[PDB]
């Protein structure tokens, strides 16, 4: 943790590792930080191959263009994104990132997958 | 070649975890637009147009909620052009630190923390962390840091701070840095009040 | 319209050196803040450093300090990221973003990014 050589890099453990659900679902990804990041986490969402893209700043703050279905909370260490209505085009890996001290860490990724 | 814009702090330099602190930039000379660099963990240049009053131009930047990568030397830069950013002579450089996140060393005073006028007092401060040096603070803003001695024989780490002859009391305050994190420093000591008897 | 660019797929050996072009487009280049975060079968995303907005110059990640250099010019309006001493486990795609900024110095996150480069260290 501190051995004062100044903050260790603030470490990310994000939850669930992988995800199966239907269309018209709800789920929710917990992302737990080791240290106290505040509010300044972020969630990305990337498709395969497509670069990841930018869904919810600053905790709670969702960027243009997100559907209100994705909606994500949290402060200090623990925090959430729970997508309300899962759909076809949600399906995804999510990644959560720290946006407190310069080592920039992000969660290991959830990936949410459809059944059928 | 421009004039230095001059670079405050409100309210002061040391600025405590998780706390807010505004800088200043004022000159004489009118620029539209002013920039602030930081050197340390994370340099990054912060804009905000300039606003004008009197015929003096200004500018409050804000460094938020306080953390390690805020900490390290200001300095203001100054262009009264957009887009180029013809940009001034650089501030006089200034140092934030962020004060809380070590331990709290301890603050002594010899010969004793109530004084006659003139008795020259040393003040001292010691800690058993291996704090590479120690940083001193009178009435919430002083520039006074010098090195810790080798571990002690009572296994602690300590500098003495000569205030030399005393006339005016004053509440000192004492902080504990290392050398790999040089704008981090640590918890206060618990404030020791020098006071002057005088006949 | 803020939209990046990024230089073709390169496979090289290791012990060789690889650089990766960032183009910029629908702004002023002094005012964006660039990212480059790499995505590792592996690794989710790492952040390697970035470029300071107005001067140009570089924070790096301690693993990658000593063989990542980002550089950038305004002329060209491009951000570049060069790797030194390539090593197998470098095989990576590494993206190029603008991370955006706010209110106390903080940023908050990077709402542009880039196609990515893939780079492929193979004997
Ligand atoms: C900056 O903030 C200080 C402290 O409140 C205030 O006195 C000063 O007028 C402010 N300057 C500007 C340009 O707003
Ligand atoms: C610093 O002091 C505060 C109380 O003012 C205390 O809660 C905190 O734990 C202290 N920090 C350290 C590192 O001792």
């Amino acid at each position: 943790g501190g051995s004062g050589g100044g903050g260790s890099a603030i470490r990310m453990t994000q939850s669930p590792s992988s995800v199966s659900a239907s269309v018209g679902d709800r789920v929710t990804i917990t992302c737990r930080a080791s240290q106290g990041i505040g509010n300044w986490l972020a969630w990305y969402q990337q498709k395969p191959g497509r670069a990841p893209k930018l869904l919810i700043s600053t905790a709670s703050s969702l960027q243009s263009g997100v559907p209100s279905r994705f909606s994500g909370g949290g402060s200090g260490r623990g925090f959430t994104l729970t997508i309300s209505s899962l759909q076809l085009e949600d399906f995804a890996t999510y990644y959560c990132q720290q946006s407190y001290i310069t080592p920039w860490t992000f969660g290991q990724g959830t990936k949410v997958e459809i059944k059928g | 070649v421009h004039r230095k814009p001059s670079l405050l702090a409100h309210p002061g330099r040391l600025v405590k975890s998780e706390e807010t602190v505004i800088l200043q930039c004022w000159s004489d000379v009118r620029f539209e637009h002013f920039l602030l660099h930081r050197e340390g963990k994370f340099k990054d240049t912060l804009h905000l147009i300039g606003e004008h009053h009197d015929g003096v131009s200004k500018a409050n930047f804000s460094i938020g909620p306080m953390m390690q990568d805020l900490a390290g030397t200001y300095r203001c830069y100054g262009s009264v052009t957009h887009s180029p950013y013809q940009l001034s002579a650089p501030s006089d450089p200034l140092d934030i630190v962020i004060t809380g996140l070590y331990e709290k060393p301890s603050l002594s005073a010899q010969p004793g923390p109530t004084v006659l006028a003139g008795e020259s007092v040393t003040l001292s401060c010691s800690s058993r962390s291996s704090y590479d040096m120690y940083h001193l603070s009178r009435e919430g803003e002083a520039h006074e840091c010098r090195f810790s001695a080798g571990p002690k024989v009572n296994g602690t780490f300590q500098a003495d701070f000569p205030l030399g002859p005393a006339t005016h009391g004053g509440t000192y305050r004492c902080f504990g840095s290392f050398r790999d994190s040089p704008y981090e420093w640590s918890n206060s000591s618990d404030p020791l009040l020098v006071s002057v008897i005088g006949n």
